């Protein structure tokens, strides 16, 4: 059976790691990369697992409807499932105190 | 006119409200683990019915 399911994600401090929805760690910081640096970041992985699509286009599975803007995808496929998430700087994504 | 008193000037201490103030409410203490285990629970025992 094939499953595509979209789910939430938390990352604490230094965030070189996160978690999901189903509670699945993922050991790879949410903003590595291939830009700025990016390589700088945290990822426990063998390179070849995690692939950075530039200029990519996302196509909604019910609406059937391809829409928004480009958007830089980060694709990380583990022993048992495969991760898209949108990459963002770290710099204005997070921030240390609450206002 | 010249005045044989002694002055003496008294405020009344004025009213003042106190309004509720929380550094962090529960439910922020609550979002503060990465991982709530029973909402994982919850949505993770959904699989079969979805
Ligand atoms: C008697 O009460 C106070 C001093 O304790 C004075 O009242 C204030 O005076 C300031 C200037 O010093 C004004 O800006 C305020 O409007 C006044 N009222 C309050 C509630 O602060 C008052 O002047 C004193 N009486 C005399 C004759 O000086």
């Amino acid at each position: 059976n094939c499953i595509v399911e979209e789910v939430d994600a938390r990352s604490v401090y230094p965030y070189d790691e996160f978690v999901l929805a189903t509670g699945d760690f993922v050991y790879m910081s949410p903003f590595y990369g291939y830009r700025e640096g990016s390589h700088t970041e945290h990822t426990s992985y063998a390179a070849d697992r995690f692939k950075q699509v530039d200029g990519f286009y996302a196509r909604d599975l019910t609406t059937k409807a391809r829409a928004t803007a480009p958007t830089t995808r980060n694709l990380l496929t583990t022993p048992k499932f495969t991760v898209a998430w949108d990459w963002v700087p770290k710099r204005p994504s997070v921030c240390t105190m609450t206002k | 006119t010249v005045s044989t008193f002694i002055d003496l000037n008294i405020t009344m201490l004025e009213d003042h409200e106190f309004v509720p103030l929380e550094v962090y409410t529960r439910h922020e203490i609550k979002d503060s683990g990465l991982l709530d285990y029973t909402e994982v629970q919850r949505r993770n025992q959904l699989h079969d019915l979805r």
